[PDB]
RNA sequence: AGAAAAUUUUCAACGGUGGAUAUCUAGGUUCCCGUGACGAUGAAGAACGCAGCGAAAUGCGAUACGCAAUGCGAAUUGCAGAACCGCGAGUCAUCAGAUCUUUGAACGCAAGUGGUGGAGGUGUAAAAACCUUCAUGUUUGUUUCAGUGUGGAA
RNA sequence: GAGUAGGAGGGCGUGAUCGUUGCCUAGAAGUAUUGGGCGUGAGCCUAUAUGGAGCAGCGAUUAGUGCAGAUCUUGGUGGUAGUAGCAAAUAUUCAAAUGAGAACUUUGAAGACCGAAGUGGAGAAGGGUUCCAUGAGAACAGCAAUUGUUCAUGGGUUACUCGAUCCUAAGACAUAGGUUAACUCCUUGCAAUACAAGAAGACAUUCGUUUUCGUUGUCAAAAGGGAAUGAGGUUAAUAUUCCUCA
RNA sequence: ACGUGCAAAUCGUUCGUCAAAUUUGAGUGUAGGGGCGAAAGACUAAUCGAACCAUCUAGUAGCUGGUUCCCUCCGAAGUUUC
RNA sequence: CUGACCCGUCUUGAAACACGGACCAAGGAGUCUAUCAAUUAAGCGAGUGAUAGGGUGGAAAAACCCGUCCGCGAAACGAAAGUGAGUACAAGGUGCCAAGCCGCAAGGUAGCAGCAUCACCCGACCUUGAGUCUCCGACGAAGGGUUCGAGGAAGAGCUUAAUU
RNA sequence: CUACACCUGAAACAAGCAAGAUUACCCGCUGAACUUAAGCAUAUCAGUAAGCGGAGGAAAAGAAACUAACUAGGAUAGCCCCAGUAAUGGCGAAUGAACAGGCUAAAGCUCAAAGUGAAAAUCUGAAGUGGUCAACACAACAGAAUUGUAAUCUAAAGGGUCAACCUGAAACUAAGCUCCUCUCAUAAGUUCCUUGGAACAGGACGUCAAAGAGGGUGACAACCCCGUAGUCGGAGAGGAAGGCUGGUGUAAGGGAGAUUUCAAAGAGUCGGGUUGUUUGGGAUUGCAGCCCUAAGUGGGAGAUAAACUUCUUCUAAAGCUAAAUAUACACGGGAGACCGAUAGCGAACAAGUACUGCGAAGGAAAGAUGAAAAGAACUUUGAAAAGAGGGCUAAAAGACUUGAAACCGUUGAGAAGGAAGCUGUAGAAGAGCAAUAAACUGGACGGCGCAUAAGGGGGAAGUACUAAUCACUGCAGAGUCGAUACGUAAA
């Protein structure tokens, strides 16, 4: 222990000879993952790879801004959608029944997305029959033949352009922002003394 | 690669192996104990001894790969293939040249779809490529010693690479057999063959679609690439490298 | 080559040469045909046979013609008619030789033989 | 100039000791991929055997370096004798049917012992000798039973 | 123009990899040199001899990359040195024979020893073919060898009465019951820390039927206990065993 | 005496005891912080004031020893503080 | 003829009556992984760079394209609650001092980078406050510090290889 | 009291199950010291070695008594991040996860518990009958079972009442595909010279190449032989612990939505105390003993102990579950800037062998004649080994490739009065196919053989210039592609 630099921090104080991974195998893994998939493909050829998943906002305060993919449909939505999980499910819908909506606008993806869905779909029922729920489209759909991928078929765009507006500048600019965001973490924080000054004014 | 690891240990390692103290007259190396066999006695693991396991026994986790920036990798192929169109280089690589005519040498898509081997001699023959190819020929090695034990038998030199712009091509097939051609995928290009030895410039023989997407891919210090995404080639440090032109003009001299 | 299951080491090929029982050595140790018979049925190699007659075409032997005594495959050896040396006890000993230095002018025919034959000459001209 | 030899000693050539160097490799080593697939239907291991001439190693088990089936289609070979040209050679391969001594989780009991019980078979005038069979736990049942366990008609 | 500890800059030499330029059955690598030269030096080039299949330069890449030492590892060799030494256990000698050869083998003739507490005749433990016969190059039998406990080839170990096998001992182990994470461990002849555990008979002769009496295992002794054999003869090698007789 | 033995405890003389707490074979009971001991820290397979075998284990070493090619250049410290 | 103790080692001191070395061949000792830093070459620059993974591809584990996040930089000071580089038209002064321009010269002009110093700024700790409102807790015109900070004040980083 | 029934236990018998093996990876336990703190107790090494019990092809885990408090997310597992962060620690040494976010992978299901009570609707065996006869379908008779089998149900519901709209065991009947195993077949010089014992070498002429990977053939062979490539190709045989998809279609079976006096869910368990132990988990990280021992809008959780008010999230105390993940083990495949017989596994070889130890356990050395044995015929001297002749062979290369050093013998040239070697300087002798040397360049002229010179015209190609043309720079019309915090609610 000589000089300047930075208090060392120790790795290797106990036995890691045991305990190494080596990373030789990902060379041929990927491959494998790849024909894995292929080999999906062709066994499922009609349908497409993805199941459907709807949409939600990310779990965190700094995350809220994007978007993230869901792994399941809101009970609530497959109603607004007019699918009971088990047809949804017998379609290539993901259903997840924990997941509960608390905004109006979340519903609302989520139809746009599901229908968008159906819209887009083909069914083929035991041959030349025909069907009602989500139903059942015509034999000749048999022929057109679709090997397509979900992102090209039931998308979600966002761009950003602010638009601006004068009047607006007018009325904004008789607030104080700073004077806001101050009373405002100030009423959060006495709150409760303020609270129990009322209980104990009344009795 | 790596020495053997086992239950036992790193080989050399594999036995109960004393030292047998300072009193005998002997050494302090460890040494086997037992009884009735000649390996009695003997020293024991360690660098010193026959039969014992290294200094730094090697690993397999030595890290032998290493990453190079996307940019740097492409500055490179970039300035490999500039090398690529001056005689003096590709000459100076020891290529065969003489016949040939004017470099970039670029061809119809004809060629493309070429699948005998015969052809693609008939046409190396023609284009006056054929030389550098006989080269590979007449220089062809039984490798230096241990290689060959090891799996590589011969030394060849490297003949003509051509850069083909059709996926689905026949010149693949074509050029195969043929030692020294090199067949190349204008989409995706090798540092590694374009400057075999980190050696710069070669001998390159283009198609119409590879030469065309050549700019599309890259791009040009008016536009970015596409292929690419982004990538702008290397300024230059000098418009000019003639240091010739520089030092000897009316503005130097007149100072000078 | 094409395919990533065809062993390229030295040792592993050396090995299965070497290693050879005996029904694939007969394969291993084959003569080349002479123009007649290529011609005749269509097939450019054939594995010898000890009834076969054949002309050695490389060795200080090499020019000399005649029938196959011995095709001993565990000493890698095929022994022609007339091909030994003279010991100066006066005792005579063959001289080995390998197939890939034979040429084979006649077959011994039979109904396997002409079957093999057959399935060569049927891939090589279709 | 004890200006010869012997001894001691320098250098070279040749010879002798010795097995370095060079060049090889049916070996090792590491990496990636594929299958996990032993056993009371007796495993893994152990003992003793099995070749015309055989110790070992490998194979095999009184059918004993091997039977059968299948594919290759003429050898094995160190010696000797046969067999095979297709009724088919072979120290060939494949392997899906057989053989599988004494043992070993190891099993009637016992064991530094080929010792010794019961039942059945055999053998005999009767024996001897030979042969087959019997371990423990557990889930069902089957059959025969016990209980001052609970009930209980004639 | 000094220099240990130490540091810096250049260079020499060795594998293997990507390049580039080439050399080799018209003889590569390696090896020997009181042949000729090149570097201040790492080192180099050539010549001759040997050798009999691979080599080499240049630019980079990489390193199990350079040894006089560590009582360093393994292997091989010296001087000491034809030296120390081959001296306990009283002893040998003569002739013949055999053999290339005899102080060391075989017969005979002499002289001595162990002196029935043996250098004798047989066993147990331990050894395992060392036993018998014929033959014999090397090695071994610290001199020697024609000889052998050595080498090669063949052949030898017969039982109602000998012993093992049976019995019990000091002891020990199952079963049953209990303990343990589990493995393991605890009890058992005065038999149990257990216990619905057995044996016999007869008819039947299977079962079954039937009857009687009943708590329940095994191993440990080649000197202990312990049903009955002797003499004579025979083989190159076995015999209280084979043969004969009793 | 031998002490590079005949011998990792022997040999010559001499000596203790010699019908008992005598000598001795086999079988059987005791196993490592444990045995077993008329007690010497004795004995426990040439190992004992804690056997032997393998493993953790290349145990740690402020200490001893070694630390492998050339040239050229610069060139020390044994004092301060804790 | 002149000069010439035995090497290696530890030591103030070795030819030492200090230790290792009878001889020879082959073997034989600062590596490998990670970590931070300084320097050198590379790329890009208020950005930089992926990893995982996707997608293609040579016979082949290469290569070639994609890769919404992430790292690290881009803001700091506080234990923390918290605040944030305070006159929108700012980004300074001074002493040393380089280019360019003047001048034969003497010197004159200018003032980049760095060093020293003074000033301003954000935050910690102190001190002070008209007035304002969602008035009991916040806001803020004016005015300050003997102090504290791995900070502002026209961003210098990020990835790669190598050495110590 | 008997017969008999039922509960409980017992024996023999029939049919099936467990007992050991395996080691790399996996599960449940048990559990240390060396070492680091420069001492050393806590700590560290470390839940690590050793030990024990269980498996599998993977195991385990898994459908929330989870996160998070945000415009929330949503099984388990691996990768990347978060991170060397929060935390733990003689706050010393040093320990040290997770949420959110980017990916790989995707999957959800079965029980207990009011409800057959218009009727045990259930399960197991089964002489047997059909069969693809070991695997399937029925089955007389028997057991199990109301101290309860099967249908509904599992909170995402559900019962009850409607109901659009759906489904199909049985039987009958057509055509097919997937995967596995063992076999069989495929280009083109053996032309010519020279050196070789051998041509696979160096030359001359030829060929094939979706085959110039790699091997073997007396030598560094695409073309002599095996192979390689066309070949996820063609042909033949046998397979599925008895692979997979049709068409009619029976008894029967579902249910979006709608409504409704309905709506029931795991106990010595959860929770608490205490004591150990464990985790970063720190006055409630997990677990285990002992002592308490519940509830029913109850009960968990919301990273500080305890009340009290409000909000958030999930339903524990029963079960199943593919994939992405781990594999120093076994049998297979392929490969490598590995090693190359003191290296590489200890073992290239009758290697876990010979050998040692009472035993547990220890454990080596040892690879290359030649293309072919052609392995040395025969003569001679020897008792024999062997020598001398003679011979094989390209060569003895002869128990064997090369054949270094140390050491030893012979032959040669030298040298020495109680050691040797060595820097500097000369000399002598000895050994020699000799590495240095008076040569080289030119003028004029001569003798020889070959070519055609300078100078002059000429002027392809070259360079330089330069209008007309034309890359590039600049400007830039029309088409097609793209981008755009310009613009629109989007267009
Ligand atoms: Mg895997
Ligand atoms: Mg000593
Ligand atoms: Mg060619
Ligand atoms: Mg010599
Ligand atoms: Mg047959
Ligand atoms: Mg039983
Ligand atoms: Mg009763
Ligand atoms: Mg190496
Ligand atoms: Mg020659
Ligand atoms: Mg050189
Ligand atoms: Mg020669
Ligand atoms: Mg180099
Ligand atoms: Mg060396
Ligand atoms: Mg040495
Ligand atoms: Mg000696
Ligand atoms: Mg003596
Ligand atoms: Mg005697
Ligand atoms: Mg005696
Ligand atoms: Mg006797
Ligand atoms: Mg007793
Ligand atoms: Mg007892
Ligand atoms: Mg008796
Ligand atoms: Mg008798
Ligand atoms: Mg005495
Ligand atoms: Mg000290
Ligand atoms: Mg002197
Ligand atoms: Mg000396
Ligand atoms: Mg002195
Ligand atoms: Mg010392
Ligand atoms: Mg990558
Ligand atoms: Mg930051
Ligand atoms: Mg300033
Ligand atoms: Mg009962
Ligand atoms: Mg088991
Ligand atoms: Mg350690
Ligand atoms: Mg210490
Ligand atoms: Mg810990
Ligand atoms: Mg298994
Ligand atoms: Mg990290
Ligand atoms: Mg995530
Ligand atoms: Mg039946
Ligand atoms: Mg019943
Ligand atoms: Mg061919
Ligand atoms: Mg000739
Ligand atoms: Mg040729
Ligand atoms: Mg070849
Ligand atoms: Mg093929
Ligand atoms: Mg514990
Ligand atoms: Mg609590
Ligand atoms: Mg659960
Ligand atoms: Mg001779
Ligand atoms: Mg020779
Ligand atoms: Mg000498
Ligand atoms: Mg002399
Ligand atoms: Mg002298
Ligand atoms: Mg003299």
């Amino acid at each position: 222990m000589k000089h300047n630099n930075q208090l060392p921090v120790a790795q290797l104080r106990k036995h890691q000879q045991f305990r190494i991974k080596t990373f030789f195998n990902q060379a041929a893994q990927k491959k494998a993952r790849l024909h894995a998939r292929r080999a999906q493909a062709a066994a499922v050829f009609p349908r497409p790879t993805e199941k459907l998943q709807p949409v939600v906002r990310k779990q965190t305060q700094r995350y809220n801004k994007s978007t993230k993919l869901g792994r399941g449909f809101t009970l609530q939505e497959l109603k607004a959608a007019g699918i009971s999980a088990a047809f949804a499910q017998s379609i290539g819908i993901k259903v997840d029944h924990r997941r509960k909506n608390r905004c109006q606008e979340s519903l609302e993806l989520n139809k746009k997305r599901l229908l968008a869905y159906v819209s887009k779909l083909v069914l083929f029922p035991r041959h030349q029959g025909k069907a009602k729920k989500g139903l059942v489209n015509d034999t000749a759909d048999t022929s057109s033949a679709a090997q397509n991928a979900l992102q090209t078929s039931v998308p979600l765009p966002s761009v950003s352009k602010r638009e601006k507006a004068v009047s607006n500048i007018a009325e904004l600019r008789k607030k104080k922002v700073y004077r806001i965001i101050r009373q405002e973490k100030t009423n959060q924080k006495w709150d409760g003394k303020r609270k129990a000054k009322a209980q104990a004014a009344a009795e | 690669s790596g020495v053997k690891i086992s239950t036992r240990g790193t080989a050399g390692m594999g036995h109960s192996a004393e030292s047998w103290g300072t009193g005998r007259a002997v050494a302090r190396i460890p040494r086997v104990g037992g009884s009735g066999t000649h390996r009695s006695g003997q020293a024991a693991f360690g660098n010193q001894c026959r039969k014992g396991r290294m200094f730094a026994p090697l690993k397999t986790y030595r890290r032998v790969h290493r990453r190079v920036n996307v940019n740097q990798k492409r500055h490179a192929v970039a300035a490999a293939l500039a090398a690529s169109a001056l005689v003096p280089l590709v000459f100076a690589r020891g290529h065969r040249i003489s016949n040939v005519q004017e470099l970039p040498y670029v061809f119809d898509d004809s060629v493309e779809s070429y699948e005998k081997t015969k052809q693609a001699v008939a046409f190396l023959k023609r284009v006056g490529a054929y030389d550098d190819v006989l080269r590979v020929a007449e220089t062809k090695a039984l490798r230096a010693g241990q290689g060959k034990l090891r799996n590589r038998r011969y030394k060849l030199r490297r003949g003509p690479l051509v850069v083909y712009g059709n996926e689905k091509s026949t010149l693949t097939r074509a050029l195969r057999n043929i030692p020294g051609v090199d067949v190349c995928n204008v989409n995706r290009l090798n540092l590694l063959q374009l400057a075999p030895g980190g050696h710069v410039g070669r001998f390159i023989i283009w198609t119409e679609s590879a030469f065309k997407k050549l700019n599309e891919i890259f791009g040009t210090y008016s536009t970015t690439g596409v292929q690419k995404s982004g990538y702008q080639l290397q300024r230059p440090l000098l418009a000019n490298a003639d240091i010739a032109r520089i030092i000897n003009s009316n503005e130097v001299q007149s100072v000078v | 080559k094409t395919h990533v299951e065809v062993s390229s080491a030295r040792r592993k090929q050396r090995k299965a040469h070497f290693a050879s029982p005996s029904h694939l050595r007969q394969t291993l140790m084959s003569a080349h045909l002479s123009k007649d018979l290529r011609s005749k049925y269509n097939v450019r190699s054939m594995p010898v046979r000890k009834d076969d007659e054949v002309l050695i075409v490389r060795g200080k032997f090499k020019g000399n013609k005649g029938k196959v005594t011995q095709v001993y495959r565990k000493k890698w050896a095929i022994h022609v008619e007339k091909i030994s040396k003279n010991k100066l006890n006066g005792a005579p000993y063959q001289i080995p030789l390998s197939a890939s230095q034979l040429v084979l002018t006649k077959l011994k025919l039979d109904k396997s033989r002409q079957s093999l034959l057959t399935r060569k000459a049927a891939s090589l001209k279709t």
